[PDB]
C-alpha cells in the first residue's frame, strides 16, 4: 500500500516511530524504496515514475555530436587557411 | 443523459429506488452480475461509475437525430481527410 | 461453423469469364455455378470452381434448376485430377439474391454438409472488396416462428498462396508498390473513412427508407436493439477522456522527440560528409 | 528585331521549366521504381539458404 | 498612460492579496479608481481580500487542441520530406 499512516505501519513493524521515519527516510535515501513520507500529518506515500530511458538516447547522441562537430572544425576550418 | 460523465452518485440511486444506502451496494452489483453493466462503485463519496449500458428499445425521432450524429461524422471525415490529402496532392503526381 | 472464407482472384475470375460466355449471348439474370472450396480449418478457402449453365424463368421466379451429371463427372474430373478439391457450395453473381436461392442450397446439402454461396461482381463499382459470403443455417427467430433460413452473411478476404501470386503480381503493372510508409496508409485514410462515410450514409438511407416505405416493417426485430447499441456510446467527456487527452499527448512526445533526435543525426552525417566531398573535390580540381 | 527575339527567348526557357518540373516528376517516380528494385534485391533471394565452405 | 499601464501589468497573474494593501496599490483614501478597477480587473472583489479565482487561471491543459496543429506539423513536413525525397 503507497499511502498509509506512519503510526499503524510502525504496529506492523513493531517499532517506534522515530527510527522508523529514519530508516525509511533512509530507505530512500538508498533509492531502492520508492516514496516518500509527510511528517505533518503523518503519511507515506509511494510513487514512480522509472523510465528515464529516452533522456539517456537523446543526451548520449547530442553530448557527443558536440565532439562531432568540433571533428567537423578540422575539416572545414582548413580549406580556410 | 447525453454524458458519460458516466460517474453517479449515490444520492441519485437512493432517492430514485427508495432503497437506503446499505443496500445501494446490494442493488448496483447484482445489476452487475445481471450482465447489464459491468461498472464500478466509489465507495468514498459513495458514487457509482457506470461502464458501457445494455440497449434497451428507443425510439421514434431517433432515426433522425441518428442521421444528425452520422452525417455531423460524414462531413468531420470530409473536410479533414479532404484537407489532409489536399496539402499532399501536389507532391504525389 | 464458418467464420471466414479466403477467396482466391482465381475463382472470381472463373466466375467473371463465364460472365463473359453466357454475356455475349446475354442476356438477364445471372451466372450461376458449383464452387470448389477447401477446407483446412473453421476458416474457410478457395482454389478453383466451375459454372454450368443456368436458367431462372420469373413467372414462377421460384423455379430453378441446374445440371447434376456436369455437377458429378466434372467432380469426378476435378476430384480425380486433384484430390484436394472438393465442393464446399455454389455461387451466384447477384448483384442482390432473390428469394428462391434457398432452394438450391437445400438441394445439394445432399452433396456437402453445409454450403455456403458466395455472392459475385462482374463489374467492379462499389463500395468495397467485392463479392460476398453465405452460409446455410437456421437461426429460427426469437419470435419463435417456424424455422426459416435467413443466410447469415460470412466475410470475405482475397489471398493467395504461391502461383496465383505470381500471375497477378505480375499483372498489375498499375501503380507504386507498395509504397510503405508515405502514400500508402494515407489514401486508406481516404478511401476507409470516405467509403465508411457513404457506406452508413446510404445504410441509414436505407433505415428511413424502410420505415417509410416497405413496412412491414423492418421495426423492430433488431431496430430497436440495433439502433440503441448506435446510442450507446455518443461518446464525449468529461471526464476520464480528458485525461486520454494529454496522455495522448504525452504519448506523442516521445515519438516526435525522436524525431528531433533523427534529424540531428542525418543531418550531422549528410551534410558534414556531404560538404566535405564537395569542398574538397571543388579545391582539388580547381 | 529587339523586341521580336527577346520575344523569342522564353519560348525555350519555359519549355526547359517544363522539362524541370517533368524531370523532377520523372526522377521521383523512377526513384520509387528503385525503391521497388531494392525491395527486389533484399527479398531476393532465400530463405532458405544453403551455406557453403568458402577458401 | 501609467495609471491604466498599472491595471495592465498587474494581473494576470497574481496571487491573494489583502484590502487595505490594495489601498495601498491606488493609494488616495478610498479613491473611486479603485472601484473601476475592482471592476475592470475581474480577477476577483473579496470582502477584506482578493483573489486570483479560478484558477491561477482558467488552467490551460492543453489536451488534444494542439494535436490537430501537430497533426499538421508533419502533414506540410512529410511534403518537405517527399521534396526532397
Amino acid at each position: 500500500f503507497s499511502r498509509v499512516q506512519i503510526e499503524h505501519i510502525s504496529s506492523l513493524i513493531k517499532l517506534s516511530k522515530a527510527d522508523v521515519e529514519r530508516k525509511l527516510s533512509q530507505m530512500i535515501l538508498d533509492k531502492k524504496f520508492h516514496g516518500i513520507l509527510d511528517q505533518g500529518e503523518g503519511v507515506l506515500i509511494i510513487f514512480d515514475e522509472p523510465p528515464v530511458d529516452k533522456t539517456y538516447e537523446a543526451a548520449l547522441e547530442t553530448i557527443q555530436n558536440m565532439s562531432k562537430v568540433v571533428d567537423s572544425l578540422y575539416n572545414k576550418a582548413k580549406k580556410l587557411t | 443523459r447525453p454524458a458519460n460523465h458516466r460517474q453517479l452518485t449515490f444520492e441519485e440511486i437512493a432517492k430514485s429506488a427508495k432503497i437506503t444506502v446499505n443496500e445501494v451496494e446490494l442493488l448496483v452489483m447484482k445489476a452487475l452480475s445481471v450482465g447489464l453493466v459491468k461498472g464500478s462503485i466509489d465507495e468514498v463519496d459513495k458514487r457509482v461509475h457506470m461502464t458501457w449500458v445494455q440497449p434497451r428499445v428507443l425510439d421514434l425521432q431517433q432515426i433522425k437525430g441518428m442521421k444528425d450524429r452520422l452525417e455531423f461524422w460524414c462531413t468531420d471525415v470530409k473536410s479533414m481527410e479532404m484537407l489532409v490529402e489536399h496539402q499532399a496532392h501536389d507532391i504525389l503526381t | 461453423a464458418v467464420q471466414k472464407v479466403v477467396v482466391h482472384p482465381l475463382v472470381l475470375l472463373s466466375v467473371v469469364d463465364h460472365f463473359n460466355r453466357i454475356g455475349k449471348v446475354g442476356n438477364q439474370k445471372r451466372v450461376v455455378g458449383v464452387l470448389l472450396g477447401s477446407w483446412q480449418k473453421k476458416v474457410l478457402d478457395v482454389s478453383n470452381s466451375f459454372a454450368v449453365p443456368f436458367d431462372e424463368d420469373d413467372k414462377d421466379d421460384s423455379v430453378w434448376f441446374l445440371d447434376h451429371d456436369y455437377l458429378e463427372n466434372m467432380y469426378g474430373m476435378f476430384k480425380k485430377v486433384n484430390a484436394r478439391e472438393r465442393i464446399v457450395g455454389w455461387y451466384h453473381t447477384g448483384p442482390k439474391l432473390h428469394k428462391n436461392d434457398i432452394a438450391i442450397n437445400e438441394l445439394m446439402k445432399r452433396y456437402c454438409p453445409n454450403s455456403v454461396l458466395v455472392i459475385i461482381d462482374v463489374k467492379p463499382k462499389d463500395l468495397g472488396l467485392p463479392t460476398e459470403a453465405y452460409i446455410s443455417v437456421e437461426e429460427v427467430h426469437d419470435d419463435g416462428t417456424p424455422t426459416s433460413k435467413t443466410f447469415e452473411h460470412v466475410t470475405s478476404e482475397i489471398g493467395a498462396e504461391e502461383a496465383e501470386e505470381v500471375g497477378v503480381e505480375h499483372l498489375l503493372r498499375d501503380i507504386k508498390d507498395t509504397t510503405v510508409g508515405t502514400l500508402s496508409q494515407r489514401i486508406t485514410n481516404q478511401v476507409h473513412g470516405l467509403k465508411g462515410l457513404n457506406s452508413k450514409l446510404l445504410d441509414i438511407r436505407s433505415y428511413l427508407e424502410k420505415v417509410a416505405t416497405g413496412k412491414l416493417p423492418i421495426n423492430h426485430q433488431i431496430i430497436y436493439q440495433l439502433q440503441d447499441v448506435f446510442n450507446l456510446l455518443p461518446d464525449v467527456s468529461l471526464q476520464e477522456f480528458v485525461k486520454a487527452f494529454y496522455l495522448k499527448t504525452n504519448d506523442q512526445m516521445v515519438v516526435v522527440y525522436l524525431a528531433s533526435l533523427i534529424r540531428s543525426v542525418v543531418a550531422l552525417h549528410n551534410l558534414i560528409n556531404n560538404k566535405i566531398a564537395n569542398r574538397d573535390a571543388e579545391k582539388k580540381e580547381g | 528585331d529587339l523586341y521580336s527575339r527577346y520575344k523569342k527567348l522564353q519560348q525555350e526557357l519555359e519549355f526547359l521549366e517544363v522539362q524541370e518540373e517533368y524531370i523532377k516528376d520523372e526522377q521521383k517516380n523512377l526513384k520509387k521504381e528503385f525503391l521497388h528494385a531494392q525491395e527486389e534485391v533484399k527479398r531476393i533471394q532465400s530463405i532458405p539458404l544453403v551455406i557453403g565452405q568458402f577458401l | 498612460t501609467i495609471r491604466d499601464e498599472i491595471a495592465g501589468c498587474i494581473e494576470k497573474a497574481y496571487e491573494k492579496i489583502l484590502f487595505t494593501e490594495a489601498t495601498r496599490i491606488l493609494f488616495f483614501n478610498t479613491p473611486k479608481k479603485m472601484t473601476d478597477y475592482a471592476k475592470k480587473r475581474g480577477w476577483v472583489l473579496g470582502p477584506n481580500n482578493y483573489y486570483s479565482f479560478a484558477s491561477q487561471q482558467q488552467k490551460p491543459e492543453d489536451t488534444t487542441i494542439p494535436s490537430t496543429e501537430l497533426a499538421k506539423q508533419v502533414i506540410e513536413y512529410a511534403r518537405q520530406l517527399e521534396m526532397i525525397v
